[PDB]
RNA sequence: CCGAGGGGCUCUCGCUUCUGGCGCCAAGCGCCCGCCCGGCCGGGCGCGACCCGCUCCGGGGACAGUGCCAGGUGGGGAGU
RNA sequence: GGCGCCCUGGAAUGGGUUCGCCCCGAGAGAGGGGCCCGUGCCUUGGAAAGCGUCGCGGUUCCGGCGGCGUCCGGUGAGCUCUCGCUGGCCCUUGAAAAUCCGGGGGAGAGGGUGUAAAUCUCGCGCCGGGCCGUACCCAUAUCCGCAGCAGGUCUCCAAG
């Protein structure tokens, strides 16, 4: 609908019960969940592969 | 007694540019602590089109170092880039396509677009579609580097001038014929009020120095001096030579 | 102790938002500020004539304090006590009708057009002259004038501090003409500490040009060539 | 002391409430438009007369500086009757015509007969 | 440079680069107040976030520029 | 009607498809769901009004009184308008702001319990909505051309 009629609805006709509800498209949320986790984990990996690099030289 | 056509282009009444549907100035982001000393990461969001420009643009969102805010730049699109590409900008940036880094750190013979002629001027030289500049000759004492402009003319510039690595997108554009009078009309409707150029021989002695006579002839020599006044500089202005060109250019 | 985890923030390039630091150098001041600071710098950068460089060489704070103490009990007459001195004058004419109640009421004269008349008649004892007078030409002759007339002069820091001796804002000059008999050695005590520095050193204070020093960022790269030119010899 | 922004903006100084030591006009002017000056005539035409009984209204001619809140109190306080709603009309010979519809408690006819018509 | 546990003619910078993610309004530590009789609440300051200093940072610079005069040129324009 | 929405499952002897295309191991076909537009129909409104027809009163308000009717189907390269789906053409890429809304964060705030707090984009109820324009002509007679002037002057609706 139009922008000024969105002040007349209640917020169940305007978003979806997920996270990132009425703003993203439920698979880019899914992609953002996997993209966030799986590179915070490589920052664990680059932390420990720098940990076992300086320590044996 | 009447003023001539090119004299009326300086007042800028209908000869101002057509700038409504343009997007903004296509400029490198201003230099601060991140690019003087390190690098900063940005992701290009969309490749957009200016009306009246032959190159396309690239809008790149960076992360503000001082405020929590994402702020969007507009770059001259180097050729080969795609959306969702990381773009790195700094002194310690790594020399890839689309990365912008100072000309004093990059090696000799790398191809450069959209470079600064004085430092921090946010990109002035080598910006048209398909054009680039080449760097040679770093002088690390009295830090000056010379580049080679798209006109084949070399210029010694400052070393801390900043520049995006690559060639400007949209190249090969002038290979296609305009091919009819209608598509030249739409070309300049995006640009200016300049397109249907009446020859000065075809107009009247009020309107041009060349017009008049019972035959369409120029009459007077069409090479004129450089210190001719306004309304008389028409034709080959301070021409060093004329006739169909031989050799390459043979004058530095 | 239970959880209470430490979470430091990396503040390098390309990490967390930089914290609010000082930024008092890199701040765009109003143009009355940067006029006020650039002309202060440019009295250090230019070759200042020795008559303007008669100043910027003042009494140190121990000598100024011994002076302003002696100038404090020779304070001029405020309007409060001017009201009651004229009441006590009429009530003694109503009492005694004396010819001369006071031989000389001692006081310091203040004001340049008052002081200069006393210097050139040699009726002054010690001329305290200010430091930051806003056009210098109001004042610049008077160190050269006290030397010829033989009056000992001294430059004190601040035109507003000796202007508080006189119950006003600034007063630019004060001068002792007559002191009391119990302070005659006190005014004579500081008078050879002063003319040793100013009057006897007139030939030195007149040769002495000033300013002409470069800023710290340019005197630190001329010095960097001097380190390399000493690195060359050995 | 610190200055966490690179901008000098001018400090919030104090602004005194203006209290003078003589009034400039010595008295409030009385309103030239009171509830007597709102309402000029009752309009008494054939189209304004069939609008009394069939419509429970009654038609006035009003000064053009009045609005429908002022007409609603001028008719109420001069004639001791309630007002449902008002409609207004700058009629093309210059003046403002008001259509005051009375409440269902009152009758437009007997109010018309006691105001003159 | 020599060589013993190390010395500093000469030196280096730093912490962000497989990916269309997130990042601010401090954690922590040290001190100090009213609050608990050798213990509990709510505030304060500092270190985290080094120090000093006279251009905001770079680029030119006694040139450019401008004021004035002298000489060229000047149908671009005016008068006849 | 639309969906570049989901789940199961895996396709080749390739199949599903359009007027044309196009789509598929980045998941086709097949099966079961979800969402958006619903300007159509049904229902409330709502038959009480509207119209058609047949009467009957009331001189005058009459927004009279009454009987019956307002019913079934089909069709289309049809015209007009709207909604949609997919293409093409561009050295042409076809506006800004006011407003409005979702999301992320989590500084805060709340009753502290065998009772109710802060809050509520839910269902109802109360009050208010000032100012100005509003007739008519809009043209071979209300405009401009000296005039009721074969001139000129922006649009919408349009049957057999
Ligand atoms: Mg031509």
């Amino acid at each position: 609908v139009r922008p000024k009629v969105l002040m007349r609805l209640s917020k169940t006709k305007k978003h979806v019960s997920r996270a990132y509800g009425g703003s993203m498209c439920a698979k880019c949320v899914r992609d953002r969940i996997k993209r966030a986790f799986l590179i915070e984990e490589q920052k664990i990996v680059v932390k420990v592969l720098k940990a076992q690099a300086q320590s044996q030289k | 007694g009447r003023v001539i056509r090119g004299q009326r282009k300086g007042a800028g009444s209908v000869f101002r540019a057509h700038v409504k549907h343009r997007k903004g100035a296509a400029r490198l982001r201003a230099v601060d602590f991140a690019e003087r000393h390190g690098y900063i990461k940005g992701i290009v969001k969309d490749i957009i089109h200016d009306p009246g420009r032959g190159a396309p643009l690239a809008k790149v969102v960076f992360r503000d170092p001082y405020r929590f805010k994402k702020r969007t730049e507009l770059f001259i699109a180097a050729e080969g880039i795609h959306t969702g590409q990381f773009v790195y900008c700094g002194k310690k940036a790594q020399l890839n396509i689309g990365n912008v880094l100072p000309v004093g750190t990059m090696p000799e013979g790398t191809i450069v677009c959209c470079l600064e002629e004085k430092p921090g001027d946010r990109g002035k030289l080598a910006r048209a579609s398909g054009n680039y500049a080449t760097v040679i000759s770093h002088n690390p004492e009295t830090k000056k580097t010379r580049v080679k402009l798209p006109s084949g003319s070399k210029k010694v510039i400052s070393s801390a001038n900043r520049a995006v690595v690559g060639v400007v997108a949209g190249g090969g554009r002038i290979d296609k014929p305009i091919l009819k009078a209608g598509r030249a009309y739409h070309k300049y409707k995006a640009k200016r009020n300049c397109w249907p150029r009446v020859r000065g021989v075809a107009m009247n002695p009020v309107e041009h120095p060349f017009g008049g006579g019972n035959h369409q002839h120029i009459g007077k020599p069409s090479t004129i001096r450089r210190d001719a006044p306004a309304g008389r500089k028409v034709g080959l202005i301070a021409a060093r030579r004329t006739g169909r060109l031989r050799g390459t250019k043979t004058v530095q | 102790n239970p959880l209470f985890e430490k979470r430091p923030k990396n503040f390098g390039i390309g990490q967390d938002i930089q914290p609010k630091r000082d930024l008092t150098r890199f701040v765009k001041w109003p143009r009355y500020i940067r006029l006020q600071r650039q002309r202060a710098i440019l009295y250090k950068r230019l070759k200042v004539p020795p008559a303007i460089n008669q100043f910027t060489q003042a009494l140190d704070r121990q000598t100024a304090t011994q002076l302003l103490k002696l100038a404090h009990k020779y304070r001029p007459e405020t309007k409060q006590e001017k009201k009651q001195r004229l009441l006590a004058r009429a009530e003694k004419k109503a009492a005694g009708k004396g010819d001369v109640p006071t031989k000389r009421p001692p006081v310091l004269r203040a004001g340049v057009n008052t002081v200069t008349t006393l210097v050139e008649n040699k009726k002054a004892q010690l001329v305290v002259i200010a430091h930051d007078v806003d056009p210098i030409e109001l004042v610049v002759f008077l160190p050269a004038l006290c030397r010829k007339m033989g009056v000992p002069y001294c430059i004190i820091k601040g035109k507003a501090r000796l202007g508080r001796l006189v119950h006003r804002k600034t007063c630019t000059t004060v001068a002792f003409t007559q002191v009391n008999s119990e302070d005659k050695g006190a005014l004579a005590k500081l008078v050879e500490a002063i003319r040793t520095n100013y009057n006897d050193r007139y030939d030195e204070i007149r040769r002495h040009w000033g300013g002409n020093v470069l800023g710290p960022k340019s005197v630190a790269r001329i010095a960097k060539l001097e380190k390399a030119k000493a690195k060359e010899l050995a | 002391k610190i200055r966490t922004s690179p901008t000098f903006r001018r400090p919030k100084t104090l602004r005194l409430r203006r209290q003078p030591k003589y009034p400039r006009k010595s008295a409030p002017r009385r309103n030239k438009l009171d509830h007597y000056a709102i309402i000029k005539f009752p309009l008494t035409t054939e189209s304004a007369m069939k609008k009394i009984e069939d419509n429970n209204t009654l038609v006035f001619i009003v000064d053009v500086k009045a609005n429908k809140h002022q007409i609603k109190q001028a008719v109420k306080k001069l004639y001791d009757i309630d007002v449902a709603k008002v409609n207004t009309l700058i009629r093309p010979d210059g003046e403002k015509k008001a259509y005051v519809r009375l409440a269902p408690d009152y009758d437009a006819l007997d109010v018309a007969n006691k105001i003159g018509i």
